[PDB]
C-alpha cells in the first residue's frame, strides 16, 4: 500500500475455507468465489497457487515458494519397565508359575522322606520345555509383527495402509491435489480420506494438530507452515521430503490490474529480502531444536540380595 | 402453536413397509385390524403425530 | 558381565544349599530369558529380512513413490507412456510428469 | 484384522457383501462416486440377485447363515445388535443422514 499506492480493508471470508470449486456446481467458495465475483479485491493471503485457481483469478508470482509435507507427532512412544515383560505369556499364567513350581519341590519334599523322582524329573524338564518354547514363540511373534510394519516416514509409507488417519483441511488445494491425483500411492492416499471424510478433515491447521494430539494421526500441510508449527511445539515433528513444490500468492480477480505493480512491489522486497527477514520475523524458530530389555535386570536384582539374608 | 387441530378435520393415507423397530405387526393375543394392527417406533411415533 | 560378575562373587565371601539353590534357579531362569530375548530379537530381524524384492516388474516401481523412474526426454518410451492407455503405464506416466524436469 | 472399514470388504471378494434393494444404500452406491464405493457396487451388481436382499430381516438371514456382511443403517445395526448379541457392526458411518 505504500509502495503500490493503495489503501486496504482486511476481511476475513465468511465460510473460513480457502477455497475450491464444489462437485458439481463448478462454483468456487472460500476466499476464491470473493475474488472470482469480484466481491473483494486483494488476498494478501497464505495461498495456494494451483493451476485451477490460476484457471480463474490470479495470483502474484510465487514468492514464498513450497511444497506439500507431512505433520505428525515425534511421539516419543515408551513403555519399558517391568511392566513390559508380562506381554509374551498371560499375567495369570505368569503367577501358576510359582503354584506350578511348588507342586513338583513339595513332592521331593515328602518322596525323600532313584527312579520315581528322576522320571517325574521329566515331566518337569520336559514340561517347562513346553513354556519357554511357548515363550520364545509367543515372544517373536509379538515383535516380528510389531517389527515388520513400523517405523515409517513417507506418504508412500501412509499408503502402506490405514492404521495411521490423515487427511487436510476440506477446500484443501492439498485436499483438491490428493483428490486430484493420479498417481497409485496419492491416488490411493486420496480414497481412504473421501471414505472417512469428516474425522481427517478438519477446519483449520490449529485444529487439526490436536488430531495428531489426540490420535495417531499424521497431517498433510504446506511446507513452510510446517516446521515453524513444531518449532512451537516440541511435542510433534515433521514427516518425509516435499510432496511437490508450489508457492504462496496474493490474491486478486482475473486480470485485475492490481497486480501489475503486485508484480513488481513483492520482488524488490525479497529481492532486497525484507520478506524472507519477516519470514525470519514470524518463522523465528525458537525451540524444538532441528526397555522391555530391562524389565527381568530387577528380578536378576530380585534374587541377588534375597539370597544375603538366608544365613547371615 | 394452536396448530393442534387446524389440521384435525381432516385425514390423509399413511403409507409404510414393515421394519423392526421402525414398524412391525402389532402381536395378538387376539386378532388384529386396522391401523391397530402393527407397532414400532414409526407406529407409536405417528400417534404423537 | 555384571550380573555374571556380580553372582561369581559370592564365593569370595563364602570363603572370605539353599543359598545358592536360589540364585544358579533365578539366575538360571534369568539368563533362559536373555536367549530367547535375543532368539526372537534374531528371527524378529531375519523374518524382516526375508520380505524385499525389492523390484522385478514396473509395478513394483509403479506403486511405490520412493524411487526415481524416468526415461529419456522426447523418445518413445516417453510418448509410449503418456500416450499409453494400460492403467499402471498410464498410472506410471502422471509419476513422472508430476516431475516433469 | 479381519475387517473394519467398508475398504476391508472393498478389497477382498471372499466375503457377500450387499444391501437391502431398492434402498438409499442400494442407490446411494449405484450412484455413488468415490472409487470405492464405485467399486464396491460394481461387486453387488456382479451378483445382484445374489448378494441383494429384498427385507434387512432377510438380510440378516445372510449373515448369519452364510458369509454376508449387510450394508445396513446404523440405528437397524445398533438396534439389532441389542436383542441378538451374535452380530457386529464394522466401522463408522459411510453416510450422515
Ligand atoms: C488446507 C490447505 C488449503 C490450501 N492452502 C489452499 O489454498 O487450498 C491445504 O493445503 O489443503
Ligand atoms: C532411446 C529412446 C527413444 C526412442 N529410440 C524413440 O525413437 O523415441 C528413449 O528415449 O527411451
Ligand atoms: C433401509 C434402507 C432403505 C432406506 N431407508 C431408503 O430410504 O432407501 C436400506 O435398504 O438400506
Amino acid at each position: 500500500s505504500t509502495i503500490l499506492g493503495f489503501t486496504y480493508e482486511i476481511r476475513l471470508v465468511e465460510d473460513g475455507k480457502y477455497g475450491a470449486q464444489d462437485d458439481v456446481n463448478g462454483q468456487w467458495n472460500g476466499m476464491v468465489r470473493e475474488l472470482i465475483d469480484h466481491k473483494a479485491d486483494l488476498a494478501v493471503a497464505p495461498l495456494t497457487i494451483t493451476y485451477v485457481r490460476e484457471k480463474v483469478i490470479d495470483f502474484s508470482k510465487p514468492f514464498m515458494t513450497l511444497g506439500i509435507s507431512i505433520l505428525y507427532r515425534k511421539p516419543n512412544g515408551t513403555n519399558p519397565g517391568v511392566f513390559s515383560f508380562l506381554n509374551p505369556l498371560s499375567p495369570d499364567i505368569w503367577m501358576y508359575v510359582l503354584l506350578a513350581y511348588l507342586g513338583v519341590s513339595v513332592v521331593l519334599f515328602v518322596i525323600a522322606r532313584a527312579l520315581s523322582t528322576r522320571i517325574v524329573g521329566g515331566i518337569w524338564w520336559f514340561f517347562t520345555l513346553i513354556i519357554i518354547s511357548s515363550y520364545t514363540a509367543n515372544l517373536a511373534a509379538f515383535l516380528t509383527v510389531e517389527r515388520m510394519e513400523s517405523p515409517i516416514d513417507s506418504a508412500d509409507d501412509l499408503a502402506k495402509q490405514t492404521k495411521i488417519e490423515y487427511g487436510a483441511v476440506e477446500d484443501g488445494s492439498t485436499m483438491t491435489f490428493f483428490k486430484k491425483s493420479k498417481i497409485s500411492t496419492y491416488d490411493k492416499m486420496w480414497a481412504f480420506m473421501s471414505s472417512r471424510r469428516q474425522s481427517v478433515l478438519v477446519k483449520s491447521s490449529e485444529e487439526g494438530i490436536q488430531r495428531v494430539l489426540t490420535s495417531d494421526y499424521a497431517l498433510l500441510m504446506e511446507s513452510t507452515t510446517i516446521e515453524f508449527v513444531t518449532q512451537r511445539n516440541c511435542n510433534l515433528t515433521q514427516i518425509g521430503g516435499l510432496i511437490d513444490s508450489k508457492g504462496y500468492g496474493v490474491g486478486t480477480p482475473m486480470g485485475s490490474p492490481y497486480r501489475d505493480k503486485i508484480t513488481i512491489a513483492i520482488l524488490q522486497l525479497q529481492e532486497e529480502g525484507k520478506l524472507h527477514m519477516m519470514k525470519e520475523k514470524w518463522w523465528r524458530g525458537n525451540g524444538c531444536p532441528e526397555q522391555n530389555i530391562g524389565g527381568i535386570f530387577i528380578v536378576l536384582a530380585a534374587g541377588l540380595v534375597l539370597s544375603v539374608f538366608v544365613a547371615v | 402453536a394452536n396448530i393442534t387441530d387446524s389440521l384435525s378435520n381432516r385425514s390423509l393415507i399413511v403409507t409404510t413397509i414393515l421394519e423392526e423397530p421402525y414398524v412391525l405387526f402389532k402381536k395378538s393375543d387376539k386378532p388384529l385390524y386396522g391401523n391397530d394392527r402393527f407397532e414400532g417406533y414409526c407406529i407409536d411415533l405417528l400417534r404423537e403425530l
